Order: structure tokens, then C-alpha cells, then sequence
């Protein structure tokens, strides 16, 4: 009962120069989809019933879920980048890009359809020239989801190595959304005002990033076999059925924060809804510098599952620590420059909707959860990142939601200034991964004892 | 005068049977053989045999999980034998 977690620190020898730092440039580009969202957010302010984002919100819902499913090939194609058939990774790449449709379609279809019931039983709302005019720009704001998957399937074939293009066609992305979002929300000659021609406009440029994929077979050697990518053999086509047990439980695990939804916003309004609701400059600026962080494991992820295929066993699972903690560096250094500062109401030209009279009982989980999970899921993003590992990550989060039961009404059930009160066993749900998760990672890190079935050959 | 095939890799098994995916970087004017004994020398030796870059294959794993010691064989231009490398890790 003392240490059922064996070798503690010894995810280590002398690795100091593990330059997993194209991984940064998975979130140097991935800041791109940050640095669009808020152009559309801070442009459709020239309409004040441009709370558009009300759609652009519960859109991400079915993108980011299904994006899980798709973030799933980040091993697939590294695992076989320890191979040679970049076309037998390709036949998969194609097979997913096909999938990339398929789902994107069937997803954007749920949107495409279901949407309407934005009014049911304990339910409804009615500024009609507002997002009712834009529930018809939920649709346009939706009709990429077919093409976005195919164009996030994009970075799943960045896996490999060259992450350069992703950086380009996202620096050549907010190249556009300004341009196109004005022209299509307003300044015509000729497409005047589908005013929330952000959703109309954004959706445009997916298709543009989409064939910012296509336009990068150009670079080196092929990953092109999209001749009628097909599905069938037995009951149903694998390298597709394969993509299932990886995909699924990362979306259904992205259903974590997809209920850090019903929580992060639900007791933002008791009888006290003031800066309690304003834990969005709280937990929106939580999310902002959370990506550059965590997104590196969703980038570490390659460096591993590939460096498994290249048969470098744990000559890589014992980098899945030297990454873990090279960001664990930043885990602290910017929780430091987190609780430290407060000036979210930057007074330059103006803000988006976050305004001046508020207390900063928010810097109080700029600590709590901020360094103590900075890491805690980039665990999986290397468990999957390496391995099968999200079959019990799905179930990693069987607690990270279902242990927030009263850690939901635990801000509202208090003894002190409990604003981070249900940030209870949800910043302690959140640190039951520094066990549960990485504790698993030095245990299955140590199947590279089981699988490295012969330490050292002749010379 | 040289060295072996080179690398040392059974990964594991389908319990009864086992993987054997070793260094064979290309082939030569080549051929392989793998020994198929355990580690007593009692239950005799057996000879799988293969060609291309193909030390990277697998067995017909016959019994439970006893200690099995299994060699692979180089062969090249002079119809003779680079050097064997060998290993025993059994289930
Ligand atoms: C996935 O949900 C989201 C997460 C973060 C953001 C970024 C927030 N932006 C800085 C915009 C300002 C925040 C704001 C809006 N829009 C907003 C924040 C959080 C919200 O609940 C999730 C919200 O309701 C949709 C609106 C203000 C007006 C209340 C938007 C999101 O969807 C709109």
C-alpha cells in the first residue's frame, strides 16, 4: 500500500537535448484557430446582437468532440512512421481523410439538423434579429464541419515530421478571415450582409485550409492515394474500424470539458451572478494559455507512438517524461505569471465583453488547476500519444466528471470564500491523474520491459 | 570476418506462438535460418528458413511458456554464414 507506483523519477538518464520543439509549432500554428475565433468575436461587435458566438459556441461542441475521434490518428501515422510505406500509412491517411468526410458530414449533419430545437422544455430564448437570424448562420457557421475534419485530418498527416505547412496555412488563414469576414458580414460589391458572415465567413476558410492540405502533397514525397478510398472486407473496413477505438474515447474523453460545460457554467448564477459569471476572463483566459501548454502532448504524442514504430522502445517512453516535465517547467513558470497578474481589462482600444468592476477571485485557480493539470492530461496525449491508450481514458474521465457531483455544488455549500469551492474534487479530480494517469504511464511505460524483449544485440 | 544478423527482438507472443522481429537491414545474397530449440537441447532443434529482409518474422509457437532459445542465421555470397545471433526469452 506504500508505492504501487514503482520507479518514480527514473523516467530519466541524461536526455536534456530532446528537441521535441517542432511540437511547439503544433501550437504556434494552433494559436491560429485561437487568433481567428476572436477576430470573428471582435468584429461582429459592430453588431451588438452579435452575440453570434452563441452559435460559434455550441458549434465547437460537435467539432471539438468529433475532433477527438480525429485527433486519434496522431499515433496511427507516427506508429507507422517507424516504417516506410508512407502510402500504407497513406492508404490509412486517405482512409481517415475519407473518414474525415463521413463524420464531418454526419456531425455537421447533427448540427445541420438538430440545431433548431434551440428551444424545448426548461429551455427557450428570443432576441430574434439576434442569433435566430444567426441560427440560420448556425448552418453556414456549420456547413464546413464536413470539410474541417478532412482539414484536421490535415495535422494527423503532419504527424510524420514536417509541421511547417500547418504553421503556414494558419498564418495564411487569418490572412483571410479579416478580409472575408468583413466582405461577407457587410462591405459588399456584392455579398452584403449575412451580418454574422463570420459563420458564413469562417466556414469559407475551412475549405481553404482544407485545400491548403491538398496543396501540400507538393512538398516532398507522396501521401496521396485518394483514388476512391474505399471501405469493406468483413463486417466493415478496418484502417477505419481501426480508427474507431482510438477515435471514440478521445472525443468521449473530450466530453470531459464537454461537461466542464454544465459545471464551468452552471453555478455562475445563483443569487450571486456578478464576477461569478466573469470567471470567463477567468476560464476563457484559462483556456488561452492552456493550449500552447497542453497542446504539446497532443504533439508529444507523435514523438512517442512514432518513436515506438522506429522500434526505439522507451528510448522514447522515457522521453514521455522529459517532455512531461520540460513543460512541467512552464507548468509552474506560468502559473506563476498567472495567479501573479490580473489586468484582463486591457485598456488599449477596448475589450470584447469582459469589463472593469470585478474582483480577482479567479487568480485562485490560475493556481489550483493550472499547474496541477497543465500536465495531467498530456499524460494521455502520449498514452494514446504512444499507444492504444484512451480505452480507459474515456474512463480516466469516468471520475473527472462523475466525481464533480458535489464538487459542482461545493462552491454553493461553503465554509469560507468558496469561489473555487467546487473546484474541489475537480481541482482534486484534476490531480487524481498525477496518480491515476501518469501513475499508469510509468506502469505501462514499463511494458517497454515486456515489449523490449531483448535489451542489446551484437555489435 | 564480420558480425551477426544484429538486433535481438522477440517482442512477445500470441501466448502459444511468438513474434521474432529482428535486424535484417535489407538482405544479402541471402537466406536465413532460425533455430527452434528451448534451452535444454532435449526437445530437438528446428529450422524455419527465409530470405529477404526477413529476420523480422515469427514462429509456430508450440508449447506453453517454457525457456526457448532461438537463433537466427546469416548467409551470403560465399554460401556460408555471416554469424548467428541468438536469444532465449520464452513467453
Ligand atoms: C466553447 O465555448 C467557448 C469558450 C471560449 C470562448 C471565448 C470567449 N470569448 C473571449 C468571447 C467573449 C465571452 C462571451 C461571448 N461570446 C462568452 C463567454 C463564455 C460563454 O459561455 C461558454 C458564453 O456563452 C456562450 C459567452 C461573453 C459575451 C459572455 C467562446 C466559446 O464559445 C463562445
Amino acid at each position: 500500500l506504500d508505492r504501487f507506483s514503482f520507479s518514480v523519477f527514473l523516467k530519466e538518464i541524461r536526455l536534456l537535448t530532446a528537441l521535441a520543439l517542432p511540437m511547439l509549432l503544433a501550437q504556434v500554428a494552433q494559436v491560429g484557430i485561437g487568433f481567428v475565433d476572436t477576430v470573428m468575436a471582435g468584429g461582429a461587435g459592430k453588431e451588438d446582437l452579435a452575440a453570434v458566438a452563441l452559435g460559434s459556441s455550441a458549434f465547437a461542441t460537435v467539432y471539438i468532440t468529433f475532433m477527438g475521434i480525429m485527433a486519434a490518428l496522431n499515433p496511427m501515422i507516427a506508429q507507422l512512421y517507424g516504417a516506410g510505406k508512407t502510402g500504407e500509412a497513406g492508404e490509412t491517411g486517405r482512409q481517415g481523410i475519407w473518414f474525415g468526410l463521413i463524420l464531418g458530414i454526419f456531425g455537421m449533419i447533427l448540427m445541420w439538423a438538430a440545431i433548431t430545437p434551440f428551444r424545448n422544455w426548461l429551455t427557450l430564448s428570443d432576441y430574434v434579429e439576434g442569433t435566430m437570424a444567426q441560427y440560420m448562420l448556425f448552418t453556414s457557421l456549420a456547413m464546413p464541419a464536413a470539410m474541417v475534419h478532412r482539414a484536421l485530418h490535415a495535422y494527423a498527416s503532419s504527424l510524420n515530421r514536417p509541421r511547417l505547412i500547418m504553421l503556414v496555412s494558419f498564418a495564411a488563414f487569418v490572412l483571410n478571415v479579416p478580409l472575408n469576414y468583413i466582405f461577407v458580414y457587410g462591405k459588399f460589391g456584392m455579398p452584403a450582409l449575412g451580418g454574422a458572415g463570420c459563420g458564413v465567413a469562417t466556414m469559407a476558410v475551412f475549405w481553404f485550409s482544407a485545400l491548403a492540405l491538398w496543396i501540400y502533397i507538393a512538398k516532398e514525397k507522396f501521401f496521396r492515394p485518394f483514388g476512391l478510398t474505399a471501405k469493406f472486407g468483413k463486417p466493415d473496413w478496418a484502417v477505419f474500424k481501426q480508427i474507431w477505438k482510438i477515435g471514440a474515447p478521445i472525443g468521449l474523453s473530450y466530453f470531459l470539458e464537454a461537461s466542464a460545460f454544465s459545471f464551468i457554467v452552471f453555478l455562475i448564477a445563483p443569487f450571486g451572478e456578478d464576477y461569478v459569471a466573469a470567471q470567463q476572463v477567468g476560464i476563457s483566459l484559462s483556456g488561452i494559455l492552456y493550449m500552447i501548454p497542453q497542446s504539446v502532448g497532443s504533439a508529444g504524442t507523435v514523438r512517442i507512438g512514432f518513436s515506438l514504430g522506429r522500434r526505439e522502445f522507451s528510448r522514447a517512453r522515457y522521453i514521455s517524461g522529459v517532455s512531461l516535465v520540460s513543460g512541467w517547467v512552464l507548468a509552474v513558470i506560468t502559473v506563476l505569471s498567472l495567479v501573479l497578474f490580473r489586468s484582463p481589462l486591457a485598456s488599449m482600444y477596448n475589450d470584447d465583453p469582459a469589463v472593469l468592476s470585478i474582483a480577482s477571485t479567479v487568480l485562485l485557480f490560475a493556481g489550483l488547476f493550472q499547474p496541477a493539470d497543465f500536465t495531467q492530461c498530456i499524460a494521455s496525449y502520449a498514452l494514446r500519444g504512444y499507444k492504444v491508450t484512451k480505452v480507459p481514458m474515456f474512463i480516466h474521465a469516468a471520475a473527472f466528471w462523475g466525481c464533480g457531483l458535489l464538487p459542482g455544488y461545493l462552491l454553493a455549500y461553503r465554509f469560507d470564500m468558496g469561489i473555487y469551492g467546487f473546484w474541489t474534487a475537480l481541482i482534486a479530480s484534476l490531480t487524481i491523474a498525477a496518480v491515476a494517469l501518469v501513475w499508469c504511464l510509468e506502469k505501462y511505460s514499463m511494458e517497454l520491459v515486456k515489449s523490449h524483449k531483448a535489451v542489446s544485440s551484437g555489435l | 570476418v564480420s558480425s551477426v544478423p544484429t538486433k535481438l527482438e522477440v517482442v512477445a507472443a500470441t501466448p502459444t506462438s511468438l513474434l521474432i522481429s529482428w535486424d535484417a537491414r535489407g538482405e544479402y545474397v541471402v537466406y536465413y535460418r532460425i533455430t527452434y530449440g528451448e534451452t535444454g537441447g532435449n526437445s530437438p532443434v528446428q529450422e524455419f528458413t527465409v530470405p529477404g529482409s526477413s529476420s523480422t518474422a515469427t514462429i509456430s509457437g508450440l508449447s506453453p511458456g517454457v525457456d526457448y532459445t532461438i537463433t537466427v542465421y546469416a548467409r551470403s555470397y560465399y554460401w556460408g554464414w555471416y554469424s548467428p545471433i541468438s536469444i532465449n526469452y520464452r513467453t
